[PDB]
């Protein structure tokens, strides 16, 4: 399949070009809404925790995969293991609010609280990166904040996720011709 | 829909579950499907 | 003969190596009059017209990766520049046209991409730069890239005094070769034009 | 009086990945409108195949120069998304989250010599279970395809999917070194005052490429 | 025999704000009848916009007197429901329970000089990202509107909603001092034997003003 | 939009008056029935607790917001954390009743009892204020009384709330031009 | 209805849940909607 080189028009070339017969694809597992819908473990601050999605470690699946989008949208769903009551204040709320129980507080129950949170940021779509500043991402980009006497385990889960303009994503760089990691074996 | 999977209809309204979207007044798929294929060539047997 | 003659306002820009425009992300600008501006937005057509700017010299010693970034909108002395200094919110697409006229005996190529939100770039991620709306400029073929992109971002309108949503990024992918008959260097220029520029809420006078 | 029920053992542990939704907390919110936004992608493999990305050859460059010696082999590498050559592609980058894959990998070669350089290249695919070819004469007996530089600078070639199994692992095992999926070899049949000219190469998903079973395998 | 069920973890903690109703205790009560009672309000923003309430200018007064000097600026303030000038309005009072707002704030100015005083006033709105105007000549380049005292004593002017985002925070942040929503400035073009006469001002919700996401932020 | 000043007729002036276009309002969150339906934490008496709504702290959301109405009506719903059994006697019942278990007593269960109570006051509508006395609000204005060996946490929740004749409501009075409280940030 | 939100019909009667109201024999909304708008003015272009 020759073509013009500079064009940047997509040119897929099937195996048909040399005999051979394209097969059936099934791609459910690399659907964005699907792949992003899992729990991912963030390392908490002892007490007040802003619920940023950028707090997710950029190596982890949900971490690094969310980072390919420059703009995204999701509803959140945190599962947090804590002592005392847990209290979530919306987005753009004084941090002093984290003390008033009328804010969606959840009373303690073994062995973790799991609750779904609405997207609540005043922008249409959040961003994984922001060139207002050439970290250093607008404070407004968040899902709210939680507080407990002690949060210990905290897990994010994106629901309904939408994603826009893909940015690069990058594998671990090998030294030998094959990155020869030890595969599960019977 | 995503990574949800139950046949029973959800207990809570919908407005209480998700946030409700609002219309006002997809691309990469098109882009992929538009991919030219085969040959610029005058093929031979 | 792959001619293409653009125009924006009363300017133009023919080219006899077109290879054709790439539309990045969307082939038409979306909704403009939103709830966030109370219908006080307005189009300023006279802003939409080309403006030149030098980028770099592509010197034969440039290795792979030698990238240059141009955040947009830039220092701009004309109408579009004045707008920026006289309205608080605005939005526009871009319509970019990078030329690197060497000669057809030069070798190697540049890649030209419009990348949203680019505060500088890691080296290893330059390898995947073709994720953004791009085009190649390979002297044996063409002299010009041409890329059009819509307004993007977290907000319907932007404050450009504090946020530059696009960066133009020209990269060296294979180094230049002068060989016997090619140019000794190649200077690279950009010829950029705003598109569908709208503005809202005018600042008080500079007094 | 009340409906009896048997609260069963072994069920309703939190499972990090379970389909069930969580219990709402705060209601009636309406998002700002985001229809007709630009640039949306609903599937990583749509983004993988619309947008090919560079390979990494020795000395850390995306191209492979020509050679004025008796040697003809421009490059040669295991067909493994875990490969060193693939290591910077988007496709490799995405495969590290999935344990097995299937289907065709495209491989685009763009020549970028001066208008007076010319060359023929070849690209064979040698299946596993024998040493890979060292010479084009030998490799001619593989699924090769062979092109030459002209007015059209690009050339794309699908690497066929061939395996005894239906899917194939995305990652190498530390035990296995003989390369289970076979090799691709890019040769250089001839060249004409082309010396020192680059052939930049890029790789994407084919129509039928597909990844499966996600896994977080550290993977930085 | 009995219907199995999986009592799941992570669910059915009491949540202070959850939709579910509680279990009844004592039944069959009938209220005394209360239909056609007077004065009912079913929405705080209906009460906010039917009933404008005073602004608070320096020395703790709802009016702003005229001035027989070279200075022309009657008042000037951040457009913030957290503002000091707003601090006694019902609208500010209600906004302290909600984290973000949107839409138009009205601003009614009632002149209350003697029948022989006369004046022109102006009211610009300067968007954020530049110093606010100090003079009417300068402010003339804003969304201003300008009126004069007559048989009709009142004048209402909507402050337009303009922001890059769709909603805007109701409260100031202790870090941010440059005022994110811009300013309103009330000037005094001219006056005619009007010195010492008051222009009382009041503020309400517009048709399209709306508050959202309640929060208890102490707020006394 | 000029108008006559003393009239006290509502005069809304749209942005249309200077070009510009009124947008869409959505006001679900400032609906009375909605905003008042949350749990609010009152500080209990150790044992006998009259269930007044005025016992709610006048700064809190449900507190201060209920106080804008001069007359209101709601059904209550208390959630109380206690030791021993908890016993609720209706409205206008001798306080000596709080001992007889036949009155809607609830036996102890971890970790709080939550029960809905009917509006039970002999007046059509209660009042947040009452000029019989120029505190000092008729004893009849209540939802009953609860008693336990020790009530510790007690939370009110208005259901079906109706409200009548709005009285003023007042923000915290700032010293600087902006009340510059510290907003939740990522 | 309020800050309730389930699709399933409630388990208890209704008389056992709420107190039941009784007819015998809204304003601020009207008031707000009645708001005069635009101009007393004879507008110019």
């Amino acid at each position: 399949t020759t073509s013009a080189g500079e064009s940047a028009d997509p040119v897929t070339a099937t195996v048909e070009n040399y005999g051979g017969e394209t097969q059936v694809q099934r791609r459910q597992h690399t659907d964005v809404s699907f792949i992003l819908d899992r729990f991912v473990k963030v390392t908490p601050k002892d007490q007040i925790n802003v619920l940023d999605l950028m707090q997710t470690p950029a190596h982890t699946l949900v971490g690094a995969l969310l980072r390919t989008a420059t703009y995204y949208f999701a509803d959140l769903e945190v599962a947090v293991k804590h002592e005392g009551n847990l209290t979530w204040v919306p987005n753009g709320a004084p941090e002093a609010a984290l003390d008033n129980t009328t804010n969606p507080t959840a009373y303690h129950k073994a062995p973790l609280t799991r609750l779904a949170l609405p997207y609540t940021a005043p922008h249409r779509v959040l961003a994984t990166v922001y060139n207002g500043e050439s970290r250093a991402l607008p404070t407004s980009f968040n899902y709210g904040a939680i507080k407990a006497t002690r949060v210990t385990e905290l897990l994010y889960r994106m629901k309904r996720a939408e994603t826009y303009c893909p940015r690069p994503l990058l594998a671990i760089h090998p030294d030998q011709a094959r990155h020869k990691q030890k595969i599960v074996a019977p | 829909s995503g990574n949800t999977g139950s046949i029973i209809n959800n207990y809570y309204m919908q407005q209480y579950q998700n946030s409700m979207d609002t219309q006002l007044g997809d691309w990469f798929s098109k882009l992929a499907s538009s991919a030219f294929s085969g040959l610029f060539g005058a093929l031979l047997a | 003969d792959r001619i293409l003659t653009t125009r924006n306002g009363h300017t133009t820009s023919t080219t006899q190596s077109s290879v054709g425009v790439t539309y990045g992300y969307a082939t038409a600008e979306d909704f403009v009059s939103g709830p966030n501006t109370s219908g006080l937005e307005t189009r300023v057509a006279q802003a939409e017209r080309f403006f030149k700017t030098h980028l770099f010299d592509w010197v034969t010693s440039d290795p792979f990766g030698r990238c240059h970034l141009l955040e947009l909108p830039t220092d701009h002395k004309g109408v579009y520049g004045y707008l920026t200094d006289s309205y608080a919110y605005m939005r526009n697409g871009w319509d970019v046209e990078v030329t690197a006229v060497g000669n057809q005996f030069n070798g190697g190529c540049l890649l030209v991409a419009m990348v949203p939100e680019l505060c500088s770039i890691q080296k290893r991620e330059l390898y995947q730069l073709t994720l953004f709306p791009h085009q190649f400029i390979n002297p044996r073929t063409n002299m010009t890239a041409h890329i059009t992109v819509p307004f993007v971002g977290v907000n319907r309108y932007d404050q450009y005094k504090v946020h530059k949503p696009w960066t133009l990024v020209v990269m060296v992918v294979a180094p230049l070769t002068v060989n016997s008959e090619g140019a000794p260097q190649i200077k690279v220029y950009a010829n950029i034009a705003p598109t569908n520029v709208h503005v809202a809420g005018e600042f008080p006078s500079k007094e | 009086g009340i409906f009896p029920v048997a609260c069963s053992d072994g069920y309703g542990g939190l499972v990090t990945t379970d389909p069930k939704t969580a219990d709402p907390a705060y209601g009636k919110v309406f998002n700002p409108p985001r229809n007709m936004l630009p640039g949306r992608f609903t599937n990583f493999l749509d983004v993988a195949e619309a947008c090919p990305t560079f390979l990494h050859f020795e000395g850390d460059v995306p191209y492979v120069t020509t050679k004025t010696d008796s040697d003809r082999v421009l490059a040669q590498f295991d067909l493994s998304l875990a490969a060193k050559h693939m290591s910077n592609t988007f496709l490799a980058g995405l495969a590290q989250y999935y344990t097995q894959y299937s289907g065709t990998i495209n491989l685009h070669f763009m020549f970028t010599g001066p208008t007076d350089a010319k060359a023929r290249y070849m690209i064979a695919y040698a299946p596993p279970g024998m040493e890979p070819p060292k010479t084009p004469e030998a490799a001619a007996h593989c699924i090769h395809a062979e092109w030459d530089t002209g007015l059209n600078s690009k050339f794309t070639f699908s690497i066929p999917y061939l395996s005894a199994a239906d899917y194939t692992y995305t990652a190498s095992d530390v035990a296995e070194t003989t390369n289970v999926q076979g090799w691709v070899c890019l040769f250089q049949i001839t060249h004409g005052k082309a010396d020192g000219d680059a052939l930049v190469v890029l790789a994407s998903a084919g129509k039928d490429f597909e990844l499966r079973l996600p896994v977080d395998a550290r993977t930085q």
